[PDB]
């Protein structure tokens, strides 16, 4: 439609941002979980996809919950002054609130919280994109029509 | 000020209590969507408009096929939630 | 065949976990900045791009004064969960 | 293609649900200013082309038959279906004047599979009510 002036994102900055690719396939015997077959085909979509987008992109592959939140962490308490934006996008298992590590599970808000404007005030007033591609329960939609 | 929690945007690849489909040799349905939308207008669509699209694909061109008559025939419909105080172009 | 949970909308005053501002004698923040835009735009913008302005006008132009400490200077930001499949606009 | 199709009759029906009284057993206090709230989204919806109903102080009873009736309603010659409602709120749930309901009870009603009329059709939901009590400081 129409860019009317101040009611979009600036994005003059010298990069777009960073993109950070959780692919876990493999989990743990004792979480139960199975392999996430076609997950490296997603993974491989996607990063070329979000790399075309103009985002330096990151894959990291079957980690564990401290992997994940640890990952995550650092990359709030970088310098984002001078990119656009930042995402995630993760890909696994999950449960209502949670997404699966490869040896259990984690919170999906503690993962997000550390981008929140008092804790990365680098990307404040930036957006802060994820994706999640993961179950959220296990009803299933039947549909109509 | 600004909020703690502004500017923040989640696309969930299904609503909230239901399950995601995927492809052992095609990828999420979610996944496959995104980027095909992405890679034909993530220049020139608003974020919204582009996550739009890729609910009703996921809506739409989607439904399961099991040997299992409980996970036979169903549908799935991706989720968004914003925060965002802006319209997002990821050009220009 | 479409999913049962597709095209709904819902517009939270606030985020999950939050505290929703209402000024008892100016009524409450969201419903004060949803209904100027609605009033201005309602007409010629696509639902998203009302709600995310509404979501600017609530997460600036407003800051609680309070005399408890504890709820002085507080801010907000209203929450959308979509699952609409295409543009929604309240005309033509 | 890819709008919504609004080449219909009416624009659609627009419950607002606007408790402002509850029972001192819930101890919750009276909602000033809802009322001020009320009557602006009164007239936006109303401006907008909806046909508009505001009910108040309903039970978590009447809220619930106010939405199960309008669901049963046929809204074949709408265009969509919205519904606002004003209360006090906890996590997943918003408050009656005599308790609390769960808000996905409310809005179930209109699934595709409870409300063919509606079927491909917008259902908006604006609800003003809290969903916490954590507070957000702002930063910078």
């Amino acid at each position: 439609r129409d860019r009317v002036p101040t009611y979009q994102y600036n994005m003059n900055f010298e990069k777009l941002g960073k993109c950070i690719i959780i692919n876990n396939k493999n989990f743990d015997k004792v979480t139960g979980m199975g392999v996430r077959n076609g997950t490296d085909k997603d993974a491989e979509a996607l990063f070329k996809c979000f790399r075309s987008l103009g985002f330096d992109v990151i894959v990291y592959n079957d980690c564990s919950c401290a992997k994940m939140q640890d990952l995550l962490k650092k990359a709030s308490e970088e310098d984002h002054t001078n990119a656009a934006c930042f995402a995630c996008i993760l890909l696994s298992h999950g449960e209502e609130n949670v997404i699966y590590g490869k040896d259990g599970v984690t919170p999906i808000k503690d993962l997000t919280a550390h981008f929140r404007g008092d804790r990365c005030k680098t990307l404040l007033e930036k957006p802060k994109l994820f994706f999640i591609q993961a179950c959220r329960g296990t009803e299933l939609d039947d549909g109509i029509q | 000020k600004i909020p703690v929690e502004a500017d923040f945007l989640f696309a969930y690849s299904t609503v909230p209590g239901y399950y995601s489909w995927r492809s052992p040799g095609r990828g999420s349905w979610f996944v496959q969507a995104l980027c095909s939308i992405l890679e034909e207008h993530g220049k020139d669509l608003e974020i919204m408009q582009i996550l739009t699209r890729v609910n009703d694909r996921v809506a739409r061109h989607f439904e399961s096929q099991s040997d299992d008559p409980h996970f036979h025939e169903k549908k799935q419909i991706p989720c968004v939630v914003s925060m965002l105080t802006k319209e997002l172009y990821f050009s220009q």
